């Protein structure tokens, strides 16, 4: 249903992509960006600028018409937060294969709306809110994370944060190994895209030969994420998977920038998270410095270098 | 966010839940007062601080207990004379207490049942649930321990609303009978109800109660409101204090810093949720006490670094500060410059280790190294951190 979306999110050159809210401050400057980075980025929508053009780019009145007359397969969202709700339904109305909500503050209650709306349809895969987006180095670029320290390669990236993924994306080509797919998925706790999608994707993804799974307190998805390991990398072509769990001091009921990031009622401990992981064969970094170092250790160990 | 009960209470109250008559005192005097014209069998006084656990809580006055019960006003004053401006601390604050400044002064029921209810947005399952055990005033956490089979959940669909089904269903889960099943269901729905109204993320009710006389009375509240609502739930969140906050937390929120205090003396800020956590992880992994987190957000300007320092070097116990910046949006450049400025203008007295990466990095290096200032530039996460924690050994 909503899982058969899950392919949607390896975006590649052949994705066309719109940005909704395109005139505006946020989806102009990302848009500017993404132009240069080599996204294919085709237009954008904005209320009563259809026939119009931005950037260069020809503006549609309505998702429905953009995806119509470009042919764009994936849309991004910087809109404010009060209304990136009603961005994404009208993203999901008009059907675009895959869409990416950067936006950060939408309220839970309308996330968990969303998300009611989302599984209940095959169509639309959502990646975030609160998000950096997902990007294939080299060739497709959707969101804000900075496209320059990417370099195309053969590691699978999911994370719940921005720029720690960062930190691990730099890393990564640092050992020289690059990225296949990276994917924010996002710090909110209700979201369009979980751990276990990317896994998914990243374990049936010829080009993708080691993971890196970037987790922090609050919730359970690094749990479910250990789980899928478990069953389905387990084997003699297991591909390894290396991971850092953020939040190992963070301090009990506190919000910890993220809106997801929180551990309460005793749940959501960033060292339960570790041990479910290891058991499931996933070699955790201890230090957020070592992702790129315990990775490369790892293909090494296997004669994959 | 979350708002003291007397708040929480009246919310409630305002959205027909049953709750306690009460009133609110900042005074010993004024709860005296309020306790006389309750004019009630048996007053329940309760310090108001948000941290849980005020029942078995110490205060700095040397009162144990931070809810009683009596039958005579003039020990609801005694009783508050030892509260109002005392610390009060829980298995939930830390040592050195919360200082109350407002008690309740409520009438007390006769509880003849005591259960557990809870309105959640389930991260587990993406909807909201209903939490209920016939096993309350309790940790909801011991119960699901020691009893698992005790804790009951109906998934409510978002779209469709909590059905009387799955309220009477709860209702009978509590053990409320049959006679009261009915109210008990009806409060749920209201709770429900409220809970959505309200943007809560959770509303926790222990004890969802049965008093002798059959009510089906909400005896003490918890509600967790999304922080991401406040621009729809402006009335709610007026009534949020920050009178609680550690007062650097206060600061460096005016000027969006997410600063959470911790216990130690290295003190960071760092660009970006994880990151933030993970540079208080990578200074605790390698020896030191990370003295918080602080998160700048997605646009660090020149005023941020500055107040995020101006902030930090307020607090005596840090002994050195350490800054991991990845620049991408704002690159590095323009970071490094607000970087030196702000040394400059504030004369730092603690050893600084800053780690840039990312964006016109290069430039940035050239900033700090042509400042002259004594600023320690890591070659990485880890230096950062090892370095760190050296300057204050
Ligand atoms: N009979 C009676 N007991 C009450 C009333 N209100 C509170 N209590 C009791 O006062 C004691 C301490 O209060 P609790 O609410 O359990 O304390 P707590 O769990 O630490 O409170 P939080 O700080 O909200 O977590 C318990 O034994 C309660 O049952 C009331 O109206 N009647
Ligand atoms: N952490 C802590 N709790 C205390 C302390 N003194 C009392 N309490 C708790 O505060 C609540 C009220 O204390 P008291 O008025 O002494 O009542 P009590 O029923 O005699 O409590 P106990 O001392 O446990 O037998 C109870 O839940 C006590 O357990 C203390 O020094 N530290
Ligand atoms: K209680
Ligand atoms: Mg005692």
């Amino acid at each position: 249903s909503y899982t058969a979306s899950r392919k949607h999110l390896y975006v590649d050159k052949n994705t066309k992509v719109i940005c909704q809210g395109f005139t505006g401050k946020q989806g102009t400057f990302h848009s500017q960006q993404a132009l240069e980075y080599g996204t294919n980025l085709v237009g954008g929508t904005t209320p009563g600028k259809g026939g119009k053009t931005h950037l260069g780019l020809p503006v549609f009145n309505t998702v429905k018409e953009a995806k119509e007359q470009t042919g764009a397969t994936a849309s991004v969202i910087y809109v404010p937060p009060p209304f990136a709700a009603a961005a994404i339904n009208e993203a999901i109305d008009a059907e675009v294969p895959l869409v990416v909500c950067i936006t950060e503050g939408i309220p839970q209650q309308d996330m968990v709306r969303v998300k009611h709306r989302l599984l209940r349809q095959g169509k639309t895969r959502l990646i975030g809110p609160n998000c950096p987006g997902v990007i294939n180095p080299g060739e497709c670029k959707i969101g804000i994370m900075p496209g320059h320290i990417h370099k195309k390669g053969r590691i699978g990236i999911v994370s719940r944060s921005g720029t720690l993924t960062y930190e691990a994306v730099h890393q990564t080509t640092q050992v020289g190994l690059g990225q296949s797919l990276c994917v924010g998925i996002g710090g909110d706790p209700f979201n369009g895209t979980d751990f276990t999608d990317c896994l998914e994707i990243f374990l049936n993804d010829p080009a993708t030969e080691g993971i890196i799974l970037i987790g922090e307190i609050g919730g359970n998805a690094e749990e479910n994420a250990a789980e899928f390991l478990k069953q389905h990398n387990s084997g003699p072509k297991s591909k390894p998977v290396v991971s850092f769990i953020a939040g190992l001091t963070a301090p009990p009921g506190r919000r910890m920038g993220h809106a997801g990031a929180i551990i309460a009622g005793g749940k959501g401990g960033a060292k339960e998270k570790i041990t479910a992981l290891q058991s499931a064969g996933v070699v955790v970094s201890m230090s957020p410095a070592q992702l790129g170092t315990t990775i490369y250790k790892e293909f090494e160990k296997r004669k994959m270098l | 966010m979350n708002l003291q009960e007397y708040q929480s209470k009246k919310l409630m109250s305002d959205n027909g839940v049953k709750v306690q008559r009460f009133f609110v005192a900042d005074t010993a005097n004024e709860a005296l007062e309020a306790a006389k014209r309750l004019n009630a069998k048996e007053i329940v006084l309760k310090a108001q601080i948000l941290a849980g656990g005020r029942g078995k809580g110490v205060f700095s006055s040397g009162l144990k207990g931070g809810v009683h019960l009596t039958k005579d006003p003039e020990v609801v004053g005694q009783l508050a004379k030892q509260m109002i401006g005392y610390n009060l601390a829980t298995k939930q604050t830390p040592k050195e207490g919360v200082k109350v400044n407002k008690v309740m002064v409520a009438e007390a029921l006769d509880i003849s049942r005591e259960t557990y209810l809870a309105i959640l947005m389930d991260r587990s399952c993406n909807g909201p649930v209903l939490v209920g055990s016939p096993q309350g005033g309790v940790d909801i956490e011991e119960v699901a321990a020691s009893n698992p089979e005790l804790i009951f959940k109906e998934q409510i669909d978002i779209i469709e609303g909590i059905k009387d089904s799955q309220a009477q269903r709860m209702a009978e889960n509590l053990g409320f009978l049959g006679p009261l099943q009915n109210q008990a269901a009806d409060q749920i729905k209201k709770l429900y109800n409220l809970f959505l109204k309200i943007d809560a993320t959770q509303v926790e009710v222990n004890p969802f109660g049965e008093t002798p006389e059959g009510q089906v009375v909400c005896f003490d509240a918890k509600i967790n409101f999304d922080d991401n609502a406040e621009f729809r739930q402006k009335d709610i969140f007026a009534m949020d204090d920050k009178s609680e906050n550690e007062p650097i937390e206060n600061e460096a929120a005016k000027y969006d810093l997410k600063y959470i205090g911790l216990d130690g003396n290295i003190a960071c800020f760092v660009n970006g949720a994880g990151l933030a956590m993970a540079t208080c992880d990578i200074i605790f992994l390698n020896g030191g006490k990370p003295a918080n987190f602080l998160d700048l957000g997605g646009g660090v300007k020149e005023s941020q670094v500055y107040q995020a320092f101006k902030l930090l070097t307020a607090d005596p116990k840090v002994e050195a500060i350490l800054v991991n910046i990845f620049g991408g949006i704002v690159n590095c450049a323009i970071i490094a410059n607000g970087i030196t400025k702000a040394c400059r203008e504030l004369e730092l007295k603690v050893p600084l280790v800053v780690r840039l990466e990312g964006t016109n990095v290069h430039e940035a290096q050239n900033i700090l190294t042509n400042s002259g200032l004594p600023i320690t530039s890591a070659v990485d996460l880890e230096d950062a951190a090892k370095k760190a924690v050296a300057s204050v050994t």
